DNA sequence: TTCCCAAAAGCCTAAAG
DNA sequence: CTTTAGGCTTTTGGGAACTGTCTACAT
RNA sequence: AGACAG
């Protein structure tokens, strides 16, 4: 080829994304910070850890984590364990780090433990196996589905949903939207679900959850059930958050008032909880939001800073999402091409458990003996690494017969639902509202670029896409110009 | 199609210890050859390793020098590739702390010799 | 216680052881018572108581496992469920078919191993098959056919073929023992139950390949020979036991050894010969 | 060029059997140990053995599963092979009056399976 | 004329044994050493994760031998029988404990599972041991609760050997009222016509391979539904294997106990690893992993040939040929079978003259036909052509060839096309079973099975044949036939 | 996972001693 | 009048393509 | 049970 002709080529051609060409995985894997030398997931780590530090009995302080030795790292990988030194010989491209805890300005045992260390292409080998890992793109504070709003914490993965309910307002009929819950798992006269007003109710009395969070009053515009108890409410002072307030009552009122003698008991909170009394679920309801869900809600465009305020929220400003939704779930803007939080899913749950079952053990004193039996049940070696090949569907088995990433190493994305992939489900793909067409694919991934993974658009990734820090996938504003308009297209009735 | 011929690597893994020791594959009755050298030519026939069980009763019956170039399809273990395949590399993992050598006298040569090689690259490692 | 146881569951484990458851418771118661118651214281317071313690114781025882790892119960998940162990069998039962049709002719196999034998000595070993075949057969028989007939028949396929084959096969081994000079061992072919210096020497050179020794007390030991471990073991399995003898009537004759008794008297210097056999084996086949 | 070049034929005469007799998959060591696989395919499923029953009568298809299935059957059609005269054109490959039908492991695992429970199927009198 | 289900007396299989007849209640256990016995008998044990070499072997792993036929090893008093064709027969037998009348039937047990147990009540139990514990204001139910009230007013004994000896009349209640509820004159037929077979004295323990324990690294590997049968075993040594002899209540429960985790086993069992989709009668009872079968990518032969024509290639015809080939050199060559099968391995990548003279003759020998007959499949099998008889013609001479050169016109009979596909290939090992397949030979779907006097679409040519016969057919090379005349 | 479809549970209503 | 039969509505559970290759797996 | 081939 004529080198001129190649040099035009290059000035008439735009270049691909180095952040996500060399491995989006590799940067927010393994990409040292310059003021000091310590990678991405020693940072998650400390992040986590200093999330969960709310949770100590005021002197164990978590000092961090060090570098193992590779001595160390030899000598701890293969221990004597009843006399058989075992050895697992294969590449294993793993490292090993120390998590150091302090008691009281003295030291403990340090707890080692083993990292993926990826190398450039999202690529790893664990036990000899050739692996890649691909980023899962995420919603990054809650998702909008079929009818739904689903918002995942660090332990639980709630979804709020809602019906629909009958109640009369001066003698006449009304429908209002009652938005429910399920949060006791155990869990799965007429049978009802769990309304977010019947957990208001459940906390605080009635007349104090209406005069708490709404300019409303209540007795006992008339509001009265359909199919006894009055609600009067200031003939001025209406809200639609203190009528879904209503419907909620009379939805959780209508089907079982067998337990409804005296009305005057409706402002305890005794027999709410009879009628939903599991207090730890409550307590660990009322105390099950943490730093990073509410990080992720003021990003969004929420300014939630107790759970109580997420649940308003959802009942006044976000439950626009549940009904007549302004974003859909079939667009891909907006989201997270997240890495970490999966990768190091087992490593957050066991620092979870650790937590919450030291803390639920006594608040006395605690015994250096005590506190290493519970660092060694707590912070194996193997913690972060024993389910990466079998319980993480972001890590697939490498069979590139090429010598580029591009093609089927680096360019690959997978949905939340085929990242956990512990579920081994088939949804059918078709009837799914999910999967419609949208401008985003040409965008964020690969149109006509259809595995049997995902035969749509969003299996791959666009690699020319603008990706900021952080991993949120911004949009580009030329093509967007394009783009909006086949969007109305794609929506033409 | 001589313009399009894909190259294709491949790894074959071999165990001999107490269970069963290599055959005689690549060598003649003078110099023992279990498998072919870096930038050898695999036989005619791909075979290598043709390991074969370790029985002291049947010592002159399977153990003389015809019986160990001699390859039995049945009761021995080879592993066949590509023949006229030429060979990259080898790697060689030596278990050096059992007083008795399972493999009998004369039959580690070539084993020696790489893991020789290999001892001495990963101890300049470590003294580095 | 128852319641416781128842509560517781248871586981298984437881168963283981055985045882138943128823027883346881018662145881346881017774334881417681023882143881516681016783122781315681018561017174214381512181212590515781016682118741516481017872328771624781128862628781523790228841367981235880826791505490131681091993030897704990786990109950896999099993692509069907009879295929689900990975268990297989080393042999192929067609060339074990296959071997059983060649054992089952002699004159072909004793030609492979030496072109220079009389069909007389075939046709005698094969009519003293005929009344052997109802007794048992013997290690040592065993043993020595799979020495002399491994340059036609594998040694291994011994322990796979039926019974008959293993009789012609002993027939085929003692018409070679027979011919080739060493008539006391070819008398122990088909019976029913009731190293020099120079030898050394000869076998090294002919086994070059000798088994590694325990260094003892620090200072490391020479090595001995798999082949010389291997007429030890014969010799053994020989003088374990006293035998009679069914086989050609001229064998016996020439044998040197003849009893009023029906009894088949091992000879003194029946190793010595056991070695010459070996040594003309490796010079065969090297 | 692409991928699935071939190489990958597993023809097999004779395929090593589990201790409870039927051929078996093939592990990693003892699959890289045959010049090309040697793999016992499953070419009759549900839906080859529904051909073969509707569009020959049941009993060659059931010859041939017994074949398959009872080794001493399988035993008996390599020793017809290796002797005779024509390896091709055998004219019977089993002897049904010296091996009689009802061997197949399967077919007693199941028949023995339901007398521990007190059952068995018997064709109508 | 039908196949239905006949219920088999366990006495007459009992009498019939006539072998070694060990029981299972003679297992005291809480030791080594008869654990280790009761581990033998049951627990087919795989030491480790590799192939065994014991073609023919005892019970015990001590007879590697095989001309040791029908030798009965001192050791267990077992005779030996070859590993892949060893007898299926129970396990172990369990007679009537000193204290307890018979046995029931398994069958019967699992037949009045599903309507005396209930969620809320268990009918069976209450009716059989005394041991049982029951709420009966805990019942949720109302037609589960007024059975119960029916038949705690009819007063029962609740023992074992009551309910066997008149099982009649207690039979005769359940039916009655409401308590099976369905399925009564069956169910009445089936206990009046076979009423002495469901109380055999002994039961036995099923075989040893239908109960598999694979020790490995990280432990030793069996299965779920084992485990109920195990217990059940377990129970009735627990029977005879205490230090204070049971009264013949607790004996009674015992026993019932024991039976219920039978019927709970067998259960499981016929529904799990029967039932599945992977299974017993699902996928070997119906065909499994033929021998003497190849599979390979279909590339073809675009030359002048015969339909029932195929061209299986060197490595596929050495490999499926072996025996063949074997035959041929033992008989031809004065060459033993050990050099016969190294000679056949070591050619098989490798190409010579003698092989493909021996193929040659093979196919010549193969007289009546136009090579060796064979079956060829196409996944999934849809139609009658999916599945067609050809005759093997040639291995091909090029190594690098690993194709199969079916017919051009048999093509469209499956959805073969050649984008790289892989195709089974069955070796007919008989003249009968090349006869048999000349059902499923291609001039079988000639006719079209939809339409009464039409040749079937798949007989249509090929997309370039057709093409060329159009390009020379239609073609204007004469005038017209005015002009043509003129 | 979500849709198919049969089988057992459960419920109101009705007929005979 | 009391005590069960009968048929309709709920709830639950088994089941959901064929062949072949490869991949995963102790603390 | 995930991917791939048809
Ligand atoms: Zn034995």
């Amino acid at each position: 080829p004529d080198p001129f002709l190649i040099e035009k080529i290059r000035e008439n051609t735009p270049c691909m994304n180095p952040t996500l060409a060399n491995g989006i995985t590799v940067e927010h894997t393994m990409t040292r910070d310059p003021n000091t030398g310590v990678n991405m997931t020693r940072r998650y780590i400390d992040s986590l850890f200093d999330i969960s530090s709310v949770l100590f009995p005021d002197g164990f302080k978590y000092e961090g984590n060090r570098a193992c030795t590779p001595l160390k790292h030899f000598e701890e990988i293969t221990r004597e364990y009843n006399a058989k030194r075992i050895a697992n010989i294969a590449p294993t491209d793993m490292y090993m780090i120390d998590l150091m805890f302090s008691y009281k300005g003295e030291m403990l045992y340090p707890r080692p433990m083993l990292l993926p260390a990826f190398k450039r292409g999202n690529m790893v080998t664990i036990n000899g196996a050739k692996y890649i890992g691909s980023p899962v793109l995420t919603d990054v504070g809650f998702s909008v589905l079929n009818d739904s709003i689903f918002i995942p914490f660090r332990r639980t993965k709630l979804t709020f949903k809602q019906t629909d309910h009958h109640y009369m307002c001066n003698g006449q009929r009304k429908i209002m939207y009652v938005i429910w819950s399920q949060i006791h798992n155990e869990m799965a006269r007429p049978h009802i679900e769990s309304c977010l007003a019947h957990y208001f109710f459940c906390q605080f009395g009635v007349t104090q959850t209406f005069k708490q969070w709404a300019n409303v009053d209540v007795k006992c515009n008339i509001y009265s059930s359909a199919t006894e108890m009055v609600l009067v409410i200031p003939r001025h002072q209406e809200s639609i958050f203190a009528t879904r307030l209503i419907a909620g009552f009379w939805y959780v009122v209508d089907a079982f008032p067998m337990r409804f003698t005296r009305p005057e008991y409706v402002d305890s909170t005794n027999l709410w909880r009879v009628i939903l009394n599991i207090d730890s679920h409550l307590h660990s309801f009322c105390n099950s939001l943490d730093e990073m869900t509410i990080e992720e809600l003021k990003t969004v465009g929420v300014n939630v800073s107790t759970i109580w305020e997420l649940l308003y929220e959802i009942m006044t400003s976000l439950a626009h999402h549940l009904y007549a939704t302004d974003i859909d779930e079939t667009s891909m803007y907006g989201k997270r091409l997240t890495v970490l939080h999966y990768l190091m899913s087992e490593f957050n749950y066991a620092v979870s458990m650790f937590g919450y079952m030291f803390q639920s053990r006594r608040d006395r004193e605690w015994t250096v003996q005590e506190l290493n039996e519970g660092l060694k049940r707590s912070f194996k070696l193997q913690t972060a690494i024993k389910r990466l090949t079998v319980d993480h569907g972001e890590l697939d088995t490498m069979s590139n017969p090429n010598s580029s990433m591009l093609i089927k190493g680096t360019s690959i994305l997978v949905t939340q639902d085929r990242a956990k992939t512990a579920k081994a489900h088939n949804k059918s793909l078709i009837n799914d509202s999910s999967r419609i067409i949208h401008a985003s694919i040409a965008e964020v991934g690969q149109y006509k670029n259809q595995p049997k993974n995902n035969p749509d658009g969003r299996g791959r990734l666009n690699m020319y896409t603008k990706v900021g820090p952080t991993g949120l996938v911004e949009r580009r504003e030329e093509v967007r110009e394009i783009i909006d308009n086949a969007q109305l297209m794609f929506r033409a009735k | 199609l001589k313009r399009m011929m894909p190259t294709s690597y491949s790894t074959a893994v071999a165990n001999a210890g107490r269970k069963a020791f290599f055959l005689n594959m690549y060598g003649d009755d003078k110099i023992y050859k279990p498998f072919p050298d870096i930038g050898d030519v695999i036989r005619p026939d791909g075979v290598i390793f043709a390991i074969r069980d370790h029985d002291d009763d049947l010592a002159p019956a399977e153990m003389t020098p015809r019986a160990l170039r001699t390859l039995d399809r049945t009761f021995d273990r080879a592993v066949i590739g590509t023949p006229g395949a030429k060979v990259i590399d080898i790697d060689i993992w030596r278990d050096e702390r059992v007083n008795p050598s399972p493999t009998p006298t004369g039959m580690d040569a070539q084993l020696v010799k790489y893991h020789t090689h290999l001892s001495s690259y990963y101890r300049e490692l470590l003294k580095i | 216680v128852k319641f416781c146881v128842e509560d517781e569951a248871p586981t298984l484990a437881n168963l283981y052881r055985g045882m138943s458851s128823a027883e346881v418771p018662d145881i346881l118661q017774a334881k417681v018572m023882v143881r516681r118651l016783t122781i315681l214281p018561l017174n214381d317071a512181t212590s515781h108581s016682i118741v516481s313690n017872m328771f624781r114781y128862v628781k523790s025882n228841l367981n235880p496992a826791e505490r131681s790892t091993a030897d704990r119960v786990n109950d896999k998940r099993p692509t069907s469920f009879i295929e689900s162990h990975k268990t297989k069998q080393r042999v192929t039962p067609g060339d074990i078919v296959a071997y059983n049709l060649d054992a089952l002719d002699v004159v072909k196999l004793v030609h492979k191993i030496d072109d220079t034998v009389p069909v007389e000595l075939i046709q005698e070993c094969l009519d003293c098959v005929a009344v052997t075949a109802t007794k048992d057969i013997y290690p040592h028989q065993i043993l020595l056919a799979q020495w002399v007939m491994h340059k036609a028949f594998p040694a291994r396929a011994f322990s796979h073929i039926n019974k008959n084959a293993v009789n012609h096969l002993l027939a085929a081994a003692q018409s070679l023992m027979w011919h080739w000079g060493f008539q006391q061992v070819a008398v122990f072919m088909q019976v029913e139950l009731y190293i020099q210096i120079k030898y050394k020497d000869v076998m090294d050179e002919l086994y070059p390949h000798q088994r590694q020794q325990r260094a003892i007390n620090g200072v490391p030991v020479a090595p001995v020979n798999i082949a010389g471990i291997a007429v030890q073991s014969a010799h053994a399995s020989i003088r374990s036991s006293n035998w009679i003898y069914h086989g050609p009537d001229r064998l016996f004759k020439e044998a040197e050894q003849v009893t009023q008794n029906k009894v088949l008297v091992v000879p003194a210097t029946i190793k010595s010969v056991i070695t010459e056999l070996v040594i003309h084996l490796g010079k065969l086949n090297q | 060029l692409l991928e699935k070049i071939g190489e990958d034929w597993s023809a097999a005469a004779s395929v090593k059997t589990q201790p409870f007799g039927l051929p078996s998959k093939l592990n990693n060591a003892d699959r890289a140990s045959t010049p090309g696989r040697e793999t016992a395919i499953r070419s009759f499923g549900e839906s080859e053995t529904r051909s073969y029953n509707c569009t020959v009568g049941p009993g060659p298809t059931a010859e041939i599963l017994d074949q398959t299935n009872n080794p001493l059957a399988h035993a008996a059609v390599i020793e017809s092979w290796l002797t005779a005269e024509k390896p091709s054109s055998v004219p019977v490959a089993v002897d049904r009056e010296k091996i009689p039908f009802g061997g197949s492991r399967p077919v007693a695992m199941f028949d023995h399976l339901l007398e521990c429970s007190g059952i068995a199927l018997e064709y109508a009198p | 004329m039908g196949l239905y289900a006949k219920v088999v007396d366990h006495n007459e299989v009992h009498d019939q044994f006539t072998g070694k007849r060990i029981y299972a209640n003679d297992y005291n256990t809480s030791n080594s050493d008869e654990k280790e016995e009761f581990d033998r008998h049951f627990y087919s044990h795989f030491q480790d994760s590799e192939a065994i070499e014991s073609s023919v072997s005892c019970d015990c792993r001590a007879i590697e031998d095989a001309h040791k036929l029908g030798v009965i090893c001192d050791i267990c008093n077992t005779p030996v029988v070859n590993t892949s064709s060893r007898p299926i027969e129970p396990s172990m037998w369990v007679r009537t404990p000193k204290h307890v009348r018979s046995l029931i039937n398994p069958r019967l047990i699992i037949m009045l599972t599903g309507y005396l147990v209930t969620k809320e009540f268990d009918f069976l139990a209450y009716l059989t041991d005394t041991s049982y514990r029951y709420d009966v204001e805990s019942i949720g139910s109302k037609e589960t609760r007024r059975k119960v009230d029916r038949l705690l007013h009819r007063g029962f004994e609740r023992g074992l050997n009551h309910f066997i000896d008149n099982f009649n009349e207690i039979f005769q209640f359940l039916l009655d009222a409401n308590i099976i509820s369905n399925n009564k004159s069956e169910f009445a037929q089936f206990v009046a016509q076979n009423k002495d077979k469901l109380f055999p004295k002994y039961l036995p323990v099923p075989s040893k391979l239908c109960f598999v324990a694979e020790s490995t690294t990280s432990g030793t590997y069996l299965d779920k539904p084992i485990e109920a049968a195990i217990d059940a075993t377990l129970t009735f040594a627990s029977i005879d294997a205490s230090s204070v002899p049971l009264s013949p209540i607790k004996a009674q429960n015992r026993t019932m106990r024991g039976l219920r985790l039978y019927g709970q086993f067998y259960e499981i069992y016929a529904k799990s690893r029967i039932a599945q989709k992977p299974g017993l009668a699902r996928r070997h009872m119906f065909g499994a992993r033929l021998n003497a079968t190849a599979r390979a990518v279909i590339t073809s032969i675009s030359d002048p040939h015969d339909y029932d024509e195929l061209h299986i290639p060197w490595g596929v015809g050495c490999q499926l040929l072996k025996y063949h080939l074997t035959n041929k050199l033992k008989a031809k060559f004065n060459m033993t079978t050990r050099e016969a099968f190294s000679f056949v391995y070591e050619n098989v990548l490798q190409y010579n003259q003698i092989i493909a003279d021996l193929f040659k003759e093979l196919i010549a020998e193969a007289a009546p036909y136009k090579g060796m007959g064979c079956t060829f499949h196409r996944n999934p099998t849809l139609q009658r052509g999916s599945t067609q008889q050809f005759f093997i013609t040639k291995v091909k001479d090029d190594i690098n060839d690993n194709s199969i050169s079916m017919s051009v016109l048999c093509l469209k009979a499956p959805n073969a096309d050649f984008d790289g596909d892989q195709l089974n290939l069955t070796l007919m090992p008989d003249v009968y079973l090349t006869k048999a397949t000349e059902r499923i030979a291609p001039h079988t779907w000639v006719l079209s099975i939809d339409e009464p006097h039409e040749i079937s679409g798949n007989l249509e040519l090929q997309g370039p044949v057709v093409e060329t016969i159009i390009n020379w057919a239609h073609e204007k090379y004469l005038p017209p036939l005015e002009e043509w005349l003129k």
